[PDB]
RNA sequence: AGGUAGAUUACCUGACGUUCCCAUCUGUGUGAACAUAAUGGUACUGAUCAGGCUCUAAGCAUCUUUACUUCCGUGUUCGGAUGGGAACGGGUGUAUCCUACUUGAUAUGAACCUACC
RNA sequence: GGGGUGUCAGAAAAGUUACCACAGGGAUAACUGGCUUGUGGCAGCCAAGCGCUCAUAGCGACGUUGCUUUUUGAUCCUUCGAUGUCGGCUCUUCCUAUCCAUUUCAAGCAGAAUUGAAAAAAGGUAUGAUUGUUCACCAUUUAAUAGGGAACGUGAGCUGGGU
RNA sequence: GGCGGCACAUCUGUUACAAGAUAACGCAGGUGUCCAAAGAUGAACUCAAUGAGGACAGAAACCUCAUGUAGAAUAUAAGGG
RNA sequence: UUCCACCUGAAUAUUCCCUUAGGAAGGUCAAAGUAUUAAUAGUAUUGAUUGGUAAAGAUAAUGAUUAGGUGUCAACAUCUUGUCAAACUAUGAAUAAACAAAGAAGAAUUCUCAGUGUUAAAUACACUUCAGGAAUUUAAAUAUAAACAUACUUUGAAUCGGCCAAGUCUGGUAAGCAGGACUGGCGAUGCGGGAUGAACCGAACGUCGAGAUAAAGUGCCAAAAAGAAACAUAACGAGUACCACAAAAGGUAUUCAUUCAUAUUGACAAUAGGCACCUAUCGAAUGAAUGAGUCCUGAAAAUGGAUGGCAUUAUAAUUUCUUAACUGAUACUCGACCGUU
């Protein structure tokens, strides 16, 4: 029939596949080479990026500098280790992102041994206002670069909560304070969201309207016993308990075979069985 | 009769390699060039800004200066009856690490390895090893014996002409 | 091979090498093409190359010794006589019956009529 | 009265009579238009070594 | 085993089906606020009720494609050189260099840093 | 920086001389000669057919191979301190791709008249009206009134009709 | 020579001979402009076409899904991207 | 456009001009004057590259084009088939182009080490005579050639009308036509040979003596050959390349080879008997096709004439050979003399 399929062997001879990671939809190579390109007259001096990736459950933050062999990670700070600092639930908020961002800033400075001269801000009253690290004595702050990946940068995007935590942690990340949870309203709007204000106000609103709706949205919050009013102070201790111990943490891994390949002996034998039966049916 | 345009006669010279369009490698911008290295000028038509002249395509040059975004390249140009020095500033997207001294560089390593042993043998008293032999063209082959136990004979004669139709 | 139409060459015998040097040999001394007349003239030219006699000059050339290049460069190119170059003419290869090309061991016959 | 327009005949023979004049070694060692910071580093050190050397000559 | 970042950029692609999820990833629920548009479909944010259904990843097939290997074939063509042959046209011999298409066999990825099982 | 030279490294510029003048040129045209032969002329090979039957007595389409320099082209090699530039008259000689006479063969050759072809260039091949004409077209006569070359034969041989 | 044309300043492909240079009154074409956006940057989207569907609606109107290596578009001539 | 000898010895590219019969910058060239000299290569090899020509491809991308199947007249799909591209291309040579094969002065190692700057800070890194300094070892790292080598500096002459050949190309029917890429020549060049010839072949030149040679020749002009085998030659046939001419086609003319059939007691032609057929004699080759050489026709122009001429004809022509045969240039070897370095 009238098909005219454009998939013939003549189509694939001229076909040119894209880059592998771009083919996967994970890497934007047009903006990557802008964040990789160190000045040529800086011979092999590392250029540092903050790889911020937010999954459905976990906020991943890494410090990576590019090399020809691959990308090397200087330090990583996940959000699933927040239960070690008192935050049991809500690992993907504007609040947990701030703690995940702050944890990496303190963890890296401790590893480099420069955490005594660079301390940032700590009090909760100054959580809402902008702060950029400055020169201490004559030593410049550690400088990084934000890598948001394939994430749209809105006016309240969580990827700027990770950035805000790092700056308050003592790490210099160049930025402008027009995309945090503020950029409108005032500092307290940003500061409250850093303390889970939007989550706390949700339950006290959802409970006011309905009960099954409140149970469906916050099922594990109710079971764990987390009151809506305790969110603000449960993150202050998380910020406190992070600054005094960000130094990471320490069996046999369990493997599961998946399919395994087929050798040429089995590959050739199967065709022979198929060929032999073809005459038996014929 | 041609025109005197800057990029004349580049229908095939400036065409991208087959199935080699789109973005270039990442190691192109990550390679670290240093003064004194050998490079090859390869005009990448995909980047129209700072594209070097078509006469320097394929020319091998020496890096003489490193700038924040461009790499200085110094090649030789041929003029009426003399040769002049051409100094260029080329972004890494158009140059390539030359491999002209690949054979030479490994010979230096072979000699430096032997010399390092000769300082481990003379003081300890052992006889010192000699340097590797120099390169020579293919010399005449020497005489040798061919065994008659694993040999076989095939006769060679002109072939009777057979038609292909 | 590139200069084949203008040269004929082959592999010489020891007798051919001896007669070429003894009868037509010469050396470059002080920029002068002086013929071989003494072993002192050979010792002076090639003293540092461990060649003092004409038979040492012959032996180095024939066996292609370690100091062949220095010894061979000293000898001036022999000026030979005229002889019947070919059967047909010198416009074809020796394989076709011509004059130029690789004569292998047959260059000695041509050299005999030319020395 | 038409003429012949152009010919390259006997032009390579003319060019190889007094052959291709190679540039001297001084042509490859020029440093005009180099990196500004690299030039500043070299000038700063050359002034430091020169002053020290001239001071010792002055003392004696 | 899985996830993040990659470098090589089809041995990595495309089509027909198949295998697990124990962690992770994903899909999945919701729309009050940051923020989003004609549409909570996208993007944004809040969450964990269920699911391996698609993804993703691992494998199958006389699978197109792709990458190596022999063969094609010393065949086409080519540098040097006749007072060589032919009325032309074109085509030897000599000393040399030697592709391509095609077909057949093999493979269907290798490899780097960080965390967790 | 702008105002422009488009002949675009950038003068401020209409014709005609047949009444013409000078320095020069075969660096360059008009005539012969020379290479070429598209064009012109002539000749072959094949056989679809015509020829009442019958491709080849006589023709031979569609294709295709050559010869000639008697047309016109193409070029610019010789001649620019000059090779007298059309035709006609007079005269000699040469070519055959023969018009007649001579000797032959073939026919769709009964005779007569013819047509195709071979030997053969020793002999002959005209008179006038119109036109400067070469050419042409007419009226005759003749065995026939063939085609061409010789610096497009021939101006210290003529004529000066043309240019 | 004149008449015609510009091979007179100039760009693209080819002649052109796999470095560079490069002929003809060689071939097919092009320039004396156009743009406050058609400059710069950031974000989002993916084009031409084909298949299957939806009132008028049909070969061409608009909407949806699938395939879709650019077969579209990019001021202009051609070639590159 | 006015005397002699000796030495060196060119040009027809590129840029600009009211430029095209001419000028200036520049190239080739000459003469003077230098430097111990990171300052040799029209070459080959090994190593890593660049290219897109010759070639090749033709439902591999863009176009061109001959048909045959299968699936739902045509059409559209899909599988094959024949032929193509200077302004098409996946692939892609040979020849080429530009590097490296050890010059801050011929390597390497160890110790020590400073100023700026990069940097989060650096003991990393970058440049600084491989900053600098001192010890130890050391002349090694493809081939070939090169000290009247190499690198030049200054001043300046002439010249930019070119022409020819081709195992090359474009326009043209073609041209001893017009214009180009690479090289070699004539111009500027004589000598030996092609009879005669600017370019072809050998080979380039101070004055000579002797010898082997080159291209090419050895019946006479004309120095120098004898032998062997064949297809030629009953004809102005053949006879020294460039070169001075010949085609398509036809022949029961001739030589060799291949394939096929009949050749025996009997194949063909002939004779006799009942044009085909069968009988007897006749007794050895016969018939058919094709290919490769030579020959004949095809083959007609003007002064009388040109293998150079005379002449040859199992050559004194042609094709190939054999013989430690020969002849011959101003080129090669040896010797003598003149001049330059």
């Amino acid at each position: 029939g009238f098909l005219k399929v454009i998939k013939n062997r003549a189509y694939f001879k001229k076909y040119q596949t894209q880059f592998r990671r771009r083919r996967e939809g994970k890497t934007d190579y047009y903006a990557r080479r802008k964040m990789i390109f160190q000045d040529k007259d800086k011979f092999k001096t590392p250029k540092y990026r903050v790889v911020v990736r937010i999954t459905n459950k976990t906020v991943i933050a890494q410090i990576a500098y590019s090399e020809i062999i691959g990308d090397k990670i200087l330090c990583a700070a996940y959000s699933h280790e927040l239960p070690r600092y008192g935050v049991k639930l809500g690992l993907t908020n504007y609040a947990a992102a701030y703690c995940t961002g702050l944890l990496l800033a303190r963890r890296l400075l401790q590893k480099l041994g420069m955490d005594k001269q660079f301390v940032g801000v700590s009090d909760a009253a100054k959580l809402g206002e902008d702060y950029t690290p400055e020169e201490v004595d004559e030593r410049r702050p550690f400088k990084c670069i934000l890598d948001v990946g394939l994430a749209r940068t809105t006016t309240g995007s969580k990827v700027f909560a990770v950035l805000k935590g790092m700056c308050d942690g003592g790490v210099y990340v160049p930025h402008s304070a027009t995309r945090f949870a503020g950029a409108g309203e005032n500092e307290e709007a940003l500061r409250s969201r850093i303390l889970g204000g939007h989550v706390a106000a949700y339950m006290k609103y959802l409970s006011g309207e309905d009960a099954d709706l409140y149970k469906k949205q916050f099922g594990r919050f109710i079971a764990a016993g987390i009151a809506p009013e305790a969110l603000e102070n449960i993150y202050i201790e998380a910020h406190k308990k992070i600054r005094e111990n960000p130094a990471a943490e320490k069996k046999e891994h369990k493997k599961y075979p998946t399919s395994k390949k087929l050798t040429l002996e089995q590959r050739k034998a199967a065709i022979q069985a198929k060929l032999a039966k073809l005459a038996q049916q014929a | 009769p041609l025109s005197n345009g800057r990029n004349r006669r580049t229908r095939k010279l400036f065409k991208r390699p087959f199935r080699g369009h789109g973005l270039s490698n990442t190691s192109t911008i990550l390679h670290t060039y240093k003064v004194g290295d050998y490079v090859t000028i390869l005009c990448n038509s995909s980047i129209q800004h700072g594209l070097p002249y078509k006469a320097f395509h394929g020319k091998t040059g020496r890096v003489w200066n490193v700038n924040p975004h461009a790499i200085g390249v110094m090649v030789n140009k041929k003029v009426n009856n003399r040769i002049v020095v051409k100094r260029l500033h080329i972004s890494p997207e158009h140059i390539k690490p030359s491999g002209c001294q690949k054979d030479f560089l490994e010979r230096k390593a072979a000699v430096a390895a032997i010399r390092k042993q000769n300082i481990q043998l003379k003081k300890e008293g052992k006889p010192l090893l000699p340097l590797p032999a120099k390169r020579l063209p293919k010399q005449p082959r020497p005489a040798e014996l061919i065994k008659g136990a694993d040999i076989k004979f095939t006769t060679v004669a002109p072939l009777k002409f057979e038609e292909l139709y | 091979r590139l200069v084949d139409p203008y040269v004929t060459y082959g592999y010489p015998t020891l007798e051919t090498v001896q007669k070429l040097i003894y009868k037509r040999g010469a050396l470059k001394i002080n920029g002068n093409r002086m013929p071989i007349t003494s072993n002192c003239m050979i010792k002076k030219a090639l003293g540092d190359k461990d060649v003092v006699c004409v038979d040492d000059l012959v032996h180095e050339i024939y066996t292609v010794g370690k100091h062949f290049k220095e010894v061979n460069n000293k000898l001036a190119p022999f000026k030979l006589n005229g002889a019947k170059i070919a059967e047909k003419n010198k416009k074809i290869h020796f394989i076709l019956g011509g004059g130029f090309g690789n004569r292998e061991l047959l260059i000695n016959k041509l050299l005999a009529n030319m020395i | 009265s038409k003429d012949k327009n152009r010919s390259s005949h006997n032009q390579s023979h003319k060019a190889h009579r007094n052959g291709f004049y190679k540039p001297k070694k001084s042509a490859y060692m020029s440093t005009k238009g180099m990196n500004v910071q690299v030039l500043k580093n070299t000038k700063a050190q050359r002034k430091f070594a020169l002053a020290k050397k001239l001071e010792a000559k002055k003392a004696a």
